[PDB]
């Protein structure tokens, strides 16, 4: 049953785009949700919209056909798009963690010194950092070595076989932001308790939920990439597909763990659905 | 397109806009407290501690945090016509005199001041405008209450009291009855402090409670709560 | 009371530099745009420079562009005109004029006394005051005519024509602002009637303090241009 | 039993007034205007949106030129706007930020404001120094000041929460006349077109007509079941309309001395905050707590239309002197111009 | 409260003794005023876009 897989993954893409568009509509329709904290959610939902709309579908035709017949230029454009936007999603999560940390730890000074200019600066910094770290190396790695090692049939990145570049990209994209996010959210959990409890347990359940989602989606692929550059044949194509799909499902479930947690978004969601 | 005087009028309007935005930011960084309580319940002593007709408005600054406090005790008009003006305050400071547990009201015979303060607290705490607003409760005159509790028992105000005439049990009973008048336990918190004579631990208590309220508000803004 | 005092005049060698100051007292100085207007001794008024309230907009006349610099210091309530490369034509008496702009305001309402500067040795709207002198007697109505090369009526319904009176030995005084509106402190016998490009200022029951030179100014477009002035004298 | 006999005499007088009112009620207003055509459907769009206030707007008032309007909000700022170009002509900082009413003088030279400070402040707009100064502070009310209206540049009528209205001479700051009789807080007033009479609605569910010169209550109108938040005269001056907390508006007539029409719907349970009339008096516009404004056929009591553009309670509304536009100010910190 | 009682009685006297016309006449007068000024009301009937200051 090959075409059934295309239908279920298309439905998954539909859930991703409809959730992220309904988060953007919740921010714009409702006046009471247009806050500085919600601009980061806006940017994150735009990145997850891009991932749901474009990155998922080309992987669906890739897995159903088995090989990549579209071409080699469109393959490089797809890789640069998927990688840059996915990194931007992770960086948006990292600056959401930093913003929440500074809000809880310094409640009296930090929301006074956080403007819309600083929110725009950090969103721009996240997208610029993702673009600079992922687009030139993927577009130009073949030119740097002078040849295209990637077979035309299969679409993947040429520098995945190089150990140093893979370790640098993996450490920068995932193994440093996940440890920064874990430390910051642990300190958010500790700071939340009333020095002067239901509040602490509720926010700690929220912290554990979002951290478990990020770990259980991004981690399997990032493990496989490091394993692959040492042993090329160890990972069969099906496992590679699982890892990438899970990375996509992170963007699918992002407007549930982040947006829905604030009940005003739930009110605006249920009103817009009916 | 605009004439020269139209362009200069637009420029004046934009200067007015920038001054309004700066004044709005400066107003937003301050803390607003609504001071309530029965007459002669220690509100004036609270104002004198914090400081160091119409609406009295007291400013002070503590640990680089600015506080406006609004006393509306001189308004003899009906409360529900103007209480919605204080919908966005940070907290409500409610003063209750403990020594009034045996004193009858002077306006109305055979009605107790403590029951009247409980009815006022029940009206304020469960008001539809203050569903999320927190309450800092000050139980004033605890030394006069400890002097009175040796001779006059609590049973003349609370006949269902089953404890002894010692200070701590009676004070805990009054605190528990005031905190169980709170219907919306989940959405709001009530902070309770006893009077301190010149210790100045009340400005510190208000600071701590307001910091807790600001932390909870930031947690609600960031979506974690 | 409202007061603007100018200082910094004197005799300057040609090609030199000088800096005029205008001290303001008795009004909210930082809410008014300010103008410098010169007056060569035989000739009439000529607009020089303008700085807006809050210093966001600065305009110059074309014959002082690049040489003159207008500035304001709002905490000290002071207006500066730094003038370099002074030519012989720059010799004039200089006035600082306050003007505020909102709906219904009256710009150019107060003029300073002026400081004297002596230097030793195409698309502008042209306002024409054809008659230079008119002999008149007290108690007689009199009309002063101004003519504009361009229609001063804007699309918003305003006609931007201003009438000023300069008594002998005094600074100019605002009489009529925006063609038909009379100014504060001006007697009701003055009236202003205009139809796009031709304007009339009517003085019914003329008195002894109405003699002097009457100027029409447009305020539709920068640079602001004055008429040559119509003089009223007794007998 | 002097107290009881005067209570019986009062009850007898009330019975006589009720019978005299029932005598002069041959027909209703609905029976006479049953043959006139309905106004159709009134669709008014938001032409302008005035932005700048950062808190709830509690009152607004149009200038008599129909282009300039003052608005009062609880951020502590009176803003005077130009409706045509959405330009801020003036921004006046208030000494007390708890303001509930604002008025703009018919000459245009002054504005007034007041609120929980129990003081009516008069601000001069045409000053030689170029700014807006406090020209006068009127003190003497012992409750919150709920409404104020200029008669001319020297006289002003205020209503207050101390159950009294007052006519003030501005240049000496003295209460020339005090109007007493209301037992509850007077929440609004309205001046007649000749400014000889004014009506006031209070929290005792009653409206009183007052002579300005002789200082007496001419007529009292009942019928509402709750506090009368708003009141507004009919353009001829022979009728007024009241908006109350019982979700009804009511049209009373001064010469027939009784209620003429009730404007209510089963859908509407929220109280009315503001009422006004159109220039012909055919439309009655009312702001509500449900965040909307309703336009009623004032002769037929049908809902002619809905002004729905605010995210919070419509706290105030007004119609220009030429009847060109309706301004609605609301608790969501915006004013909207509709036509 | 004899003063307040007698003041309420005198107030109800001066409110009782007024002249009152019939409701039908006042209703006819309000209807006549509303139809006498119908064409002068911009809210009732929309004006052209050129005439309307806010639209134009
Ligand atoms: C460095 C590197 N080296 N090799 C590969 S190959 C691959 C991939 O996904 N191929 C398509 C495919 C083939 C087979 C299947 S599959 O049987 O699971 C079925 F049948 F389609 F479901 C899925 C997808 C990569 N992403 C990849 C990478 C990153
Ligand atoms: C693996 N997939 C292409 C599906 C998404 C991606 C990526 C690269 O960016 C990230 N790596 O780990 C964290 C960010």
């Amino acid at each position: 049953e090959m075409v059934f897989i295309a239908t279920v993954t298309g439905s998954l893409s539909l859930v991703t785009v409809v959730g992220n568009i309904l988060v953007m509509l919740s921010i714009k329709v409702n006046r009471q949700l247009q806050t500085v904290n919600n601009y980061f959610l806006f940017s994150l939902a735009c990145a997850d919209l891009i991932i749901g709309a474009f990155s998922m579908n080309l992987y669906t035709v890739y897995i159903i056909k088995g090989y990549w017949p579209l071409g080699a230029v469109v393959c490089d454009l797809w890789l640069a798009l998927d990688y840059v936007v996915s990194n931007a999603s992770v960086m948006n999560l990292l600056i959401i963690s930093f913003d929440r940390y500074f809000c809880v730890t310094k409640p009296l000074t930090y929301p006074a010194r956080r403007t819309t200019k600083m929110a725009g600066l950090m969103i721009a910094a996240a997208w610029v950092l993702s673009f600079v770290l992922w687009a030139p190396a993927i577009l130009f790695w073949q030119f740097v070595v002078g040849k295209r090692t990637v077979p035309d049939n299969q679409c993947f990145i040429q520098f995945l076989s190089n150990p140093a570049v893979t370790f640098g990209t993996a450490i920068a994209a995932f193994y440093l932001p996940v440890v920064i996010m874990t430390v910051l959210y642990i300190h958010i959990s500790l700071a939340s308790r009333s020095r002067v409890a239901a509040r602490e347990r509720k926010v700690t359940r929220t912290i554990f939920a979002i951290l478990l989602a990020f770990i259980l989606t991004w981690t399997p692929y990032n493990v496989m990439v490091l394993v692959n550059t040492f042993c090329q044949s160890c990972i069969p194509d099906t496992v590679w597909s699982i890892g990438y799909w899970l990375c996509y499902v992170n963007s699918t479930i992002n407007p549930a763990c982040y947006a829905l947690c604030n009940a005003t978004f739930k009110k605006t969601f249920r009103h817009l659905l009916l | 397109t605009l004439s020269a005087e139209d362009k200069a009028a637009v420029e004046r309007s934009k200067m007015i806009d920038r001054n309004l935005r700066e004044d709005g930011e400066k107003a937003a960084r301050e803390v607003k407290l609504l001071l309530l309580g029965a007459g002669e319940s220690g509100k004036n002593t609270i104002v004198k501690q914090m400081k160091i007709t119409g609406i009295v408005e007291t400013h002070f600054t503590f640990k680089d945090l600015h506080f406006k406090m609004f006393d509306v005790g001189a308004q003899r008009s009906e409360r529900k016509k103007w209480i919605h003006c204080f919908e966005g305050v940070t907290a409500i400071i409610f003063c209750v005199a403990l020594s009034d547990y045996d004193l009858v009201l002077a306006e109305d015979e055979e009605m107790n001041r403590m029951h009247a303060s409980m009815k006022l607290f029940d009206s304020i705490c469960n008001n539809k405008w203050f569903t999320d607003t927190s309450i800092i409760l000050f139980l004033n005159k605890k030394d006069l209450f400890e002097e009175k509790i040796k001779k006059s028992p609590l049973t003349i105000c609370y006949p269902e009291y089953a404890g002894s005439n010692t200070y701590e049990e009676a004070a805990a009973y009054i605190q528990c009855q005031f905190e169980d008048l709170n219907k919306r336990k989940d959405t709001k918190e009530i902070y309770t402090h006893f009077t301190c004579s010149t210790d100045t631990k009340n400005v510190q208590f208000v600071f701590d409670a307001v910091t807790d309220v600001i932390i909870k508000n930031n947690l609600k803004d960031c979506g974690l709560f | 009371d409202v007061q603007l005092v100018e200082s910094g005049g004197g005799l300057v060698q040609p090609g030199g530099s000088r800096k005029l100051s205008c001290s303001a007292s008795g009004f909210a100085f930082s809410s008014f745009g300010m103008h410098w207007v010169r007056q060569a001794p035989e000739k009439g008024l000529e607009w020089v420079a303008y700085i807006s309230s809050g210093s966001g907009t600065i305009y110059y006349a074309d014959t002082v562009k690049g040489r003159f610099t207008i500035s304001r210091d709002d905490p000290k309530n002071t207006l500066f005109l730094q003038m370099t490369s002074l030519r012989s034509e720059d010799t004039a008496m200089y006035y600082c004029v306050r003007s505020i702009y909102y709906y219904g305001s009256s710009p150019f309402d107060f003029w300073g006394q002026g400081t004297t500067l002596t230097v030793s040795s195409g698309s502008d709207i042209v306002m024409t005051q054809a008659t230079s002198s008119v002999p008149v007697t007290p108690g007689e109505s009199v009309s002063i005519s101004c003519r504009s090369s361009k229609s001063l009526l804007h699309s918003n319904g305003n006609t931007y024509l201003y009438w000023f009176l300069q008594r002998p030995g005094q600074s100019p005084q605002l009489l009529i602002y925006r063609m038909s509106n009379l100014a504060s402190g001006v007697p009701d016998r003055f009236s202003g009637s205009g139809s796009g490009t031709a304007f009339t200022l009517t003085i019914s029951r003329l008195e002894a303090e109405d003699v002097g030179v009457y100027y029409c100014m447009q305020h539709l477009e920068y640079p602001l241009t004055f008429g040559a002035g119509t003089k009223l004298e007794l007998k | 039993s002097e107290l009881d006999q005067l209570r019986q005499e009062a009850e007898q007088l009330k019975n006589q007034i009720r019978d005299a009112r029932k005598a002069c009620a041959d027909a209703t207003l609905s029976q006479i205007t049953n043959n006139i055509d309905p106004v159709g459907r009134i669709q008014m769009r938001t032409r302008r949106t005035l932005r700048g206030h950062l808190a709830k707007i509690y009152a607004m008032h149009w200038g008599t030129d129909s282009r300039l309007l003052v608005s009062a909000s609880q951020d502590g700022k009176l803003i005077i706007w130009d409706s045509y170009t959405t330009n801020k002509v003036h921004a006046i900082p208030l000494r007390s930020s708890w303001v509930m009413t604002c008025a703009y003088a018919p000459s245009g030279n002054y504005v007034a404001c007041g609120g929980l400070d129990n003081i009516c402040s008069i601000y001069n707009l045409k000053t030689r120094e170029g700014n807006v100064r406090v020209s006068r502070e009127l003190a003497g009310h012992t409750g919150y000041l709920s409404c104020c209206r200029f008669l001319d540049d020297n006289q002003i009528v205020t209503s207050s929460g101390d159950t009294t209205c007052a006519l003030w001479d501005i240049e000496t700051g003295q209460q020339t006349t005090t109007f007493t009789g209301h037992t509850g807080d007077v929440m609004s007033l309205s001046l007649a077109p000749d400014t000889r009479l004014f009506v006031s609605g209070a929290c005792d569910a009653s409206a009183k007509l007052w002579d300005v010169r002789e200082g007496m209550c001419r007529q009292t109108f009942t019928g509402h079941e709750s506090d009368i938040n708003a009141i507004c005269f009919f353009p001829n001056g022979n009728a007024f309309a009241t908006g109350s907390d019982d979700a009804t508006c009511r049209l009373f007539d001064l010469r027939a001395d009784q209620e003429l029409m009730t404007y209510s719907h089963d859908n509407i349970i929220c109280g009315i905050t503001s009422v006004s009339f159109s220039k012909s008096g055919r439309l009655l516009l009312a702001g509500y707590d449900d965040f909307n404004c309703n336009v009623w056929d004032a002769l037929k009591a049908d809902r002619a239309g809905v002004l729905a553009g605010h995210d919070n309670r419509v706290s105030c509304l007004g119609v220009t002197d030429d009847g060109m536009a309706v301004a609605t100010g609301s608790w969501d910190s915006f004013l909207k111009i509709w036509n | 409260s004899i003063a307040q009682a007698r003041k309420l009685v005198e107030q109800l006297k001066m409110e009782a003794n007024i002249d009152r016309i019939k409701v039908s006449k006042a209703a006819a007068d309000l209807m006549a005023y509303c139809e006498a000024h119908a064409k002068e009301d911009p809210l009732l009937t929309p004006v052209p876009a050129s005439e309307n200051p806010f639209r134009e």
